[PDB]
């Protein structure tokens, strides 16, 4: 054979693609018991195919607290068709990726290879999500490694103080920690496991995303498949009602002496979710606008590192750690608030300059033009660039296609985007300073001030 | 001071010195020897046999 | 645990081998003087062997010993080669053992905590003696005869159980064709019981590893045994291979007496009767003293001595480099004992009457001053202190 | 197997009925004789088993080594409250001898192998 | 008279146990109709349809290369050029890092706040990173704006200018980062590992360089780096997106002048100074760290040399593994299946690196000090048992997730633009997907153990351990398991 | 395992600001802090005659 720099001889080359080829439409289709099948063609040789289901952390009965931690865990693994030697071998075989995720209200499942094994993923993960035998032993081991695994996860302050806030915040359904607990760690089996399942993955809370595959293939390699599943009505979504709450505790204290930092950070409550499609876009246009900082980090320019806060605090005063602004929109509830690292000796004074700042930006008049124009640009930009990958588009109609049940296309978010002003995030925000404070502390707590008193800096 | 355990660590230098008090170096970029290595233990094989 | 296996080496079946042998830690500083009990143990597997193969040939009656060993000499395919192996290897396995002693007191290898191998050595040595001593009569020549009748009566000076003791030892009233037999079977039998001590010195050892020519503590620089060490043993083996060679081919009656090779005559008595030149430094402390009892109860001292040097418990540095005054008494002990060695091959007269009591009174100083260093030197730090 | 099936050979009927006389004697069950030293796979399916079930066979074991030791058999009233072949390992052991069978068949490397004694 | 088989509690749960055993067995064709776990080589010619590159080379022997989609929104424009750390003079190791940390700062036409205040207004930002052999400037921009980028790119290439202030500000936030680079302990590994491979040649040294070298790095230097190593002939500009290449390039035929000339190309400063590899080890011993870390090295192939391929397959057929990994103990290769059987490492995977001239190929385990022995007596054996008993079947499924892999990788603008200039360094030429498909799958059984017994069998090593590692076998042992006496 | 022990710790350290609120069952820091020679200044510091 010839050294790479020269052409091999007999090969035959399919012919090329025209620069310009005109996208595909998301074309859905929901059978009689109502599975949804959505689909949108694709011009890459790869493909992508999840599954996206409805049930999720909030339905979580006291009886099965962490299950979702082990369905996420026991991901592909032993079927009823097949073991879990057979299960990797097959995914290896065909040199395919595979990977499950749990969140807060959906679970996802997601497969990709190559364009040319469509029906054996789509078998395969169908399998693997419909016909689950949970078999002790394997549950035994996964237990095992997620008590081991729960022991040392306090190396991530950040996740911790947002669990912290949730928890604090909330006092319905939506209050549980989606990361288990000792006793869930000591009260799971296989039979809760099974009966779980067998209890939320019913059909109408289930849709299939791809991103690169023709519509009719995929309907008919998964019509034989789906349709069989019971209908059944789905059940009420629970409930979690707002309420402004305080949470505090120490650090082991065999890591005070090396000068922990402390950590807090405070929070507010949107009554809009993302069926008010304005209110969130508003919302995540002024996150883009605070953006935020990390005093260590090197990626892009582009990141923000000439925001509000960034400019307005660290440049300012140099003791921080670290500022950043966060948000969690969920399905009729938003969240919204700032996380700040600073040694034990600027605290009292880091509440006080970020009340300030959120109490600035409440006030009407104080951004200028040019900052709205930015921040419209940015989210923009970042919203194309995130579409551009296949795992996005597939995530993106699998989610979409649960919420609102429809896709909705790119520009209909650009148009609103556009539509935004100063007068609709003054009262956003005014929305926003309208609600009781949450509010959470990590590290030495011993310093960090009272519930009461800060409460009272904020109007009602 | 720095100790000198810890600052041979932190400076991954490609210039090393050996001990040529017993066995002196080829000169880098000279190839193996190990076919004369060979070559030499099979003449003691020979006489064990 | 492992639960698929890894190596044919680490499996049950070869852990004691892999374990003792081939991955056992040493220190990376042992120097040629470290050799010598491997050889040793090739040599007595070099006499067993060479020794099975003679008893094939050999018939013990006082009528036809002399000529049976004739017989293999001459009408045996190559059994000259295994006389005279049989022959020369005793000389070479007291060689190697004498350096493996005087290694020993060298670097101060008895004290603790390694006291049970010095014990274990010494009476593998007295086992050696035994056993030569014993082989060197099948042959029935004149030494044979003289050396046992000397060696044997040495044994009625004892008080009123002696002449008891004696009888019962020759079997009857004088060295005849009973000493014979019973000596070939002894010398049959002990070489196994040598074997099972030298198994039991090795263990004793591998309990808590070797010295090194520092003397210090040795926990923190070790390299395993192969192919470290097996290669410098190599080199041993075959420079030790040599030399015994040069011996048997080119030389094999230097180190004998010519004496031998006249058949065994109760009546008339060699002129000057001694044994084999490795037992002549306590030939001549015997017959130092001139009395019987004496004679007989000074060997015990030497051995006793021997097996007390361990339990003085003040020395604090092991090894001679850094002990200049002990290192120049281990030099004069040697030239003394040697000294003795050369004295035992001597008639008894003037002028070696008095250089065969002097050397006894100095191989006795030597195990009496060595405690003296230890308590002088116990208190060196604090006169010698910057 | 045909003859091997008790209702129809008629020996089958007394072997099985010296075997079950033999076992019901000292208190256990066929399932007890086999060994996690011989094979390693019963190594398994006993690793597998709940623990409940393992914990009635050793103290079954328990009693009938102390009845051999003292050279006596069990009084005829818990000789008649026994039941023999009603075996705990045997759909286990051929599930774990089945997968190492497919594990074997698609390359791979056996779980756990026995030492070299 | 002995209890029903629901009268104990042991009873019951036996009873259960086999209940579920049967619940278990019987299994569904329907579901077994497409899926099989034996690998076979499949024929993707229906797919490998992608749209062409069209290289054009101006007449100062600067190329431009593309990949014109008219249906996006957004596009990815940078320059990919032909130098490195390598190419360094003992004196002036760092500068390198520190001029491309520098060079977003000058270009005396714009100050650097109202350049990043563009860039941020842009909506759009631009990255940078260099090696011993490629630097980079890219930045990704809406559809828009492609112009605009390419002018800042231009003359941010062109006019820099450098200032002391600047200088010493560089200075110190660079010790800083030199500082917090010690700590991830991996890194440090692979330096260490290329300082021993290559000790007495260009490769042997570090990107970021000596402190007690970057104390004397003053502007002058950065002007000759700039005017000595940035030449029109060693530089590559491409693009991905929504483009057109003609747009491209007459843009840059206007905008790239006032570039320095010089008539020398990498071929000559590589033809001297070659990188010999010598064999050796570096033992790091702490002993107050709780986990050690080593990798143990071959020497490898080139980037034309026609091997590479071969090698590639050989890594993916000896993967990685790791703790959290989802295959356990059923990961299709061997030593990933001995490392996760038996509990004796951490995580592992193997490497491979290639240089233009020379390659690297190695394992890189992680453990405690309690299993280092077994750990390196698997990680050996497999290594050699590649040249003596390859499979088919390990060879089909290597192939299979090297191709799988390849093609997965690209994906998105940037993953496209990189893949093409880098491509045009490296070979000379872009290969389109149908030829890397019919090089892999001409690589069998024969050619694996080839390949091995040209690379593997017999020949030196290169090793760097650090932490407890006072029970690691030493050099000897490992250079003894390179071969077997069984054959 | 002493939980009322426990709730009069909390108490003094919540209801408490200044030095009551001092911790008497120590935490793991201090500890490993502590040594021979902060002991001994402690001593000779507060071992005085008129107390
Ligand atoms: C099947 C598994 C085989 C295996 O495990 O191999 C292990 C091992 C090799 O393992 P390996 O890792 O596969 O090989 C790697 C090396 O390349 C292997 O290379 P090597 O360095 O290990 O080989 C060196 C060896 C090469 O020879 C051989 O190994 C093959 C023969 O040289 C010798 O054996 C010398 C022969 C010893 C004779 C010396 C006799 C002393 C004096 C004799 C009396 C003097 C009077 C005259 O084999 C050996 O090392 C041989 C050891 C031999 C020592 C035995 C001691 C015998 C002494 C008794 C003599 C007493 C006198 C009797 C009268
Ligand atoms: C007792 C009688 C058995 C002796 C042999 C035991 C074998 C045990 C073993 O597994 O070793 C192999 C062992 C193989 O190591 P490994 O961990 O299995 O892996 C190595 C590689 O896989 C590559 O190594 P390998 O697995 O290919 O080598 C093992 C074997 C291959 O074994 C097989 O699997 C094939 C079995 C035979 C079929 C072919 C016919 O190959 C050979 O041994 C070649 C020998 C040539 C044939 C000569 C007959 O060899 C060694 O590691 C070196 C051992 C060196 C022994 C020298 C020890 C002497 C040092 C102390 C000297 C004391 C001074 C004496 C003076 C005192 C006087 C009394
Ligand atoms: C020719 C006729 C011969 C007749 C016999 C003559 C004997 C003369 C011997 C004189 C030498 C004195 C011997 C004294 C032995 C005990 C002395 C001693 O110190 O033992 C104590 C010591 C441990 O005690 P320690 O810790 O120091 O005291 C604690 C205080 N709180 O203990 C230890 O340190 C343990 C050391 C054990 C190693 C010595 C074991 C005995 C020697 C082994 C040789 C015997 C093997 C024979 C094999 C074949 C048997 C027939
Ligand atoms: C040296 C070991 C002691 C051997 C010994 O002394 O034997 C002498 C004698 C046995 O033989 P003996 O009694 O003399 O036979 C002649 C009968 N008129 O001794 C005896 O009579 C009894 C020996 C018992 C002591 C043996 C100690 C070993
Ligand atoms: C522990 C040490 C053990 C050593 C045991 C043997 C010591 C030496 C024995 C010996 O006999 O060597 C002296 C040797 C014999 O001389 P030779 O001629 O046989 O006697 C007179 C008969 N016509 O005559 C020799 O000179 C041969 C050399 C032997 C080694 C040197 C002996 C040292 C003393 C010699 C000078 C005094
Ligand atoms: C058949 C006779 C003997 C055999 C086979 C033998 C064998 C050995 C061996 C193999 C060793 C360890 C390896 C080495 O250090 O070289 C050793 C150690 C030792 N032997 Fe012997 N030996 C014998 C006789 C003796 C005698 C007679 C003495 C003392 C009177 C003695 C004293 C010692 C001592 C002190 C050591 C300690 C080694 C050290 O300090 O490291 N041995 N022996
Ligand atoms: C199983 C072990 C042994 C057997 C069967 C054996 C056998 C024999 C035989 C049959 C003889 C008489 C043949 C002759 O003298 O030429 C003899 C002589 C002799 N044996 Fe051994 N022997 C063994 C071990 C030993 C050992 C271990 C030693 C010394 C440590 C030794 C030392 C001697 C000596 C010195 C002679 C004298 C030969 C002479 O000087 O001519 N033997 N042996
Ligand atoms: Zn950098």
């Amino acid at each position: 054979a010839p050294p790479l720099d020269f052409p091999l001889p007999g090969v035959t080359l399919p012919s090329p693609l025209p620069d310009h080829v005109a996208p595909g439409k998301t074309i859905v289709t929901t059978l009689p018991n109502g599975i949804k099948l959505a689909s949108e063609t694709s011009a890459g040789p790869a493909a992508s195919i999840g599954l996206y289901v409805d049930c999720g952390s909030i339905y979580e009965t006291p009886l099965t607290f962490g299950a979702t931690h082990l369905l996420e865990r026991m991901a592909f693994k032993s079927t009823r068709n097949r073991t879990h030697f057979r299960v990797v071998r097959e995914v290896e075989a065909i040199g395919g990726n595979v990977q499950a995720s749990a969140s807060r209200e959906q679970m996802g499942y997601t497969f990709d290879a190559l364009k040319t094994h469509v029906p054996e993923m789509v078998e395969l993960l169908v399998d693997c999500v419909r016909n689950p035998v949970f078999l002790d032993w394997e549950v035994n081991e996964q237990l095992l490694k997620v008590k081991a695994e729960v022991g040392e996860a306090s190396k991530n302050p950040q996740d911790l103080l947002l669990e912290a806030i949730h928890s604090a915040g909330y006092s319905g359904a939506l209050a549980n920690p989606l990361l288990a607990s000792e006793s869930a760690l000591n009260g799971l089996n296989g039979s809760i496991l099974e009966e779980f399942v067998a209890e939320n993955y019913t059909a109408p809370r289930i849709v299939l995303a791809a991103s690169g595959v023709e519509h009719e293939e995929l309907l008919s390699i998964a019509e034989p498949l789906l349709s069989d599943l019971p209908n059944v009505p789905r059940p009420e979504e629970p409930k979690s009602v707002y309420t402004g709450g305080d949470y505090r505790c120490h650090t082991e204290s065999g890591h005070i002496l090396n000068g922990q930092r402390t950590h807090f950070a405070l929070a507010f409550e949107l009554p809009g979710g993302w069926h008010k499609l304005k209110d969130a876009m508003v919302l995540t246009v002024l996150q883009m606008l605070l953006g935020g900082g990390g005093s260590f980090s090197a990626g892009g320019p582009g990141k923000g590192m000439y925001s509000r806060l960034y400019l307005r605090v660290l440049n300012e005063y140099p003791q921080f750690h670290s500022i950043s602004a966060f948000n969690n929109i969920y399905n009729n509830t938003g969240i919204f608030g700032i996380q700040v690292t600073t040694g034990s000796d600027f605290v009292s004074k880091a509440i006080d300059i970020t009340v300030n700042e959120l109490l600035a930006v409440a006030t009407s008049g104080q951004v200028d033009q040019v900052q709205l124009d930015r921040a419209k640009q940015a989210t923009k930009s970042a919203i194309l660039m995130n579409l551009e990958s296949r795992m996005v588009v597939s995530e993106d109609i699998g989610r979409q296609v649960l919420t609102y049940g429809e896709r909705k296309p790119v520009e209909d978010f650009l148009k609103a985007v556009d539509e935004v002003t100063l007068k609709d995030i003054a009262s956003i925000s005014q929305k926003l300073i309208s609600s009781p404070l949450t509010m959470a502390s990590y590290g030495d707590v011993i310093y960090v001030p009272n519930y009461e008193s800060v409460s009272s800096k904020f109007r009602s | 001071e720095i100790p000198a355990t810890v600052a041979a660590v932190k400076n991954p230098s490609s210039k090393i010195v050996y001990d040529e008090h017993n066995h002196e170096r080829y000169p880098p970029g000279d190839p193996s020897k190990r076919a004369f290595a060979y070559f030499v233990l099979t003449g003691g094989r020979f006489v064990y046999a | 645990m492992r639960n698929q296996r890894f190596s044919l080496l680490k499996q049950p079946i070869s852990s004691t081998l892999n374990q003792h042998l081939i991955d056992y830690p040493t220190p990376s500083n042992l120097s040629y003087w470290w050799g010598f009990g491997s050889l040793a143990g090739i040599c007595l597997v070099i006499q067993i062997v060479t020794g099975v193969f003679l008893a094939m040939h050999y018939t013990p009656h006082v009528d036809l010993a002399f000529n049976s060993v004739e017989h293999v000499m001459r009408d045996v395919e190559g059994g000259w080669l295994l006389r005279y192996m049989h022959a020369n290897g005793a000389s070479m396995f007291l060689i190697v053992v004498h350096l493996h002693i005087f290694r020993g007191l060298y670097h101060a290898s008895y004290s603790s905590p390694r006291e049970f191998v010095r014990c274990l050595g010494v009476v593998i040595f007295l086992l050696m003696i035994v056993t030569a001593f014993t082989g060197y009569v099948p042959p029935w020549g004149q030494m044979s005869f003289w050396g046992a009748t000397v060696i044997t009566s040495l044994a009625s000076a004892i008080p009123v159980v002696g002449d008891t003791i004696v009888t019962w030892l020759w079997g009857g009233f004088s060295v005849d064709n009973a000493t014979l037999n019973r000596f070939f079977s002894l010398h049959h039998l002990l070489p196994f019981i040598l074997v099972g001590a030298s198994l039991l010195h090795l263990a004793a050892l591998h309990q808590y590893g070797s010295n090194n020519p520092l003397g210090v503590h040795s926990e923190m620089d070790q390299i395993s045994f192969y192919p470290y060490f097996y290669v410098k043993d190599l080199v041993g083996w075959v420079a030790f291979a040599i030399f015994f060679s040069i011996w048997i081919f080119y030389a094999p009656n230097v180190l004998g007496h010519p004496d031998n090779y006249i058949p065994a005559n109760p009546m008339p008595t060699p002129p000057h009767i001694v044994p084999e030149w490795y037992f002549l430094p306590i030939h001549a402390i015997l017959r130092s003293i001139p009395d019987k009892s004496g004679g007989v109860a000074a060997i015990a001292p030497v051995f006793i001595c021997l097996l007390a040097l361990p339990f003085f418990k003040s020395m604090y540095v092991r090894s001679s480099s850094f002990r200049p005054i002990h290192q120049g008494i281990f030099w004069l002990l040697l030239a003394d004992r040697l000294l003795l060695g050369w004295i035992g091959c001597q008639p008894v007269e003037a002028p070696f009457v008095t250089i065969g009591q002097i050397p006894p009174l100095v191989f006795f100083l030597f195990f009496a001053i060595t405690p003296i260093p230890g308590r002088v030197g116990r208190g060196i730090p604090n006169s010698y202190t910057d | 197997q045909s003859f091997i099936d008790p209702k129809k050979n008629w020996f089958a009927a007394q072997h099985m009925k010296a075997i079950s006389k033999r076992l019901r004697r000292f208190g256990l069950r066929y399932d007890d004789l086999y060994d996690p030293y011989y094979d390693l796979d019963v190594k398994e399916a006993l690793n597998r088993l709940p623990k409940e079930v393992v914990d009635a066979r050793h103290q079954r074991l328990k009693r009938a080594m102390d009845l051999s030791m003292k050279h006596e058999y069990l009084p005829e009233d818990l000789q008649a409250m026994q039941t023999p072949f009603r075996g705990y390992l045997q759909e286990m052991l051929a599930l774990v001898k089945r997968e190492k069978a497919e594990r074997e068949s698609l390359g791979g490397l056996p779980l756990y192998q026995r030492t070299i004694p | 008279s002995p209890p029903p088989p629901n009268a104990m509690v042991y009873d019951r749960l036996a009873e259960a146990v086999k209940a579920k055993l049967r619940q278990l067995e019987n299994p569904d064709p329907r579901f077994l109709k497409y899926g099989s776990p034996r690998p076979t080589l499949t024929d993707h010619t229906r797919i490998l349809a992608a749209p062409e590159t069209r290289v054009t080379t101006l007449p100062n022997g600067l190329r431009v290369a593309t990949e014109s989609s008219l249906a996006a929104r957004t596009a990815t424009v940078g320059v990919w050029i032909d130098a490195g750390s390598r190419f360094e003079t003992e004196e002036s190791n760092g500068t390198a890092h520190f001029l491309e940390h520098m060079i977003f700062k000058g270009t005396e036409k714009r100050n650097a706040r109202e350049l990043e205040e563009e860039i941020e207004n842009m909506g759009g930002h631009l990255n940078a990173y260099t090696s011993r052999e490629q630097t980079t400037y890219y930045a990704k921009v809406a559809d828009k704006d492609v112009p605009k980028a390419l002018d800042i790119l231009a003359d941010i290439l062109q006019n820099s200018r450098f200032d002391e202030n600047r200088i010493s500000r560089e200075r110190d936030v660079i010790l800083r980062e030199m500082e917090e680079v010690e700590g991830q302990t991996e890194e440090v590994i692979f330096d260490h590992l290329h300082a021993t491979a290559f000790q007495y040649t260009p490769l042997g040294r570090t990107i970021l360089g000596p402190a007690q070298n970057i104390k004397t790095i003053t502007k002058d230097h950065l002007q000759n780096y700039i005017q000595t190593h940035y030449t029109a002939p060693r530089m590559v500009i491409a693009a991905s997106g929504a483009v057109k290449h003609e747009d491209i390039v007459e843009q840059v035929k206007k905008l790239f002048t006032k570039l320095s000339t010089d008539p020398t190309t990498a071929s000559q400063l590589v033809a001297k100074e070659p990188a010999i590899f010598t064999g050796s080890e570096v033992r790091m011993l702490d002993d107050e760290i709780p986990l050690a870390q080593f990798a143990v090295a071959f020497e490898g192939a080139s980037w034309k040399d026609p091997d590479s391929i071969a090698l590639m397959v050989m890594q993916a057929m000896l993967g990685s593994w790791n703790k959290t990994a989802g295959g356990g103990k059923h990961m299709g290769s061997e030593l990933a299946q001995r490392v996760g059987i038996n509990e004796v490492a951490e995580s592992m995977m193997a490497f491979n690196t290639n240089y233009k001239d020379t390659g690297l190929f190695g394992v890189y385990a992680v453990a405690k000090p309690d299993c280092l022995d077994d750990l390196s007596y698997a990680i050996m054996y497999e290594t050699t048992k590649l040249a003596y008993r390859v499979s088919d079947d390990d060879v089909t499924r290597a192939r299979n997730q090297l191709k799988s892999s390849l093609l997965l990788y690209i994906d998105g603008t940037s993953p496209v633009a990189e893949d093409i200039g880098r491509q045009l360094l490296t070979y000379g030429r872009r290969i389109p997907f149908a030829e890397l498909f019919a090089r892999i799958d001409a690589v069998d059984a024969s050619t694996i153990k080839r390949v091995a017994n040209r690379f593997i069998y017999d020949k030196d090593i290169a090793i760097a351990a650090m932490g407890p590692i006072q029970r690691l076998p030493d050099y000897n042992w490992f250079r003894r398991r390179t071969y077997w006496n069984r054959y």
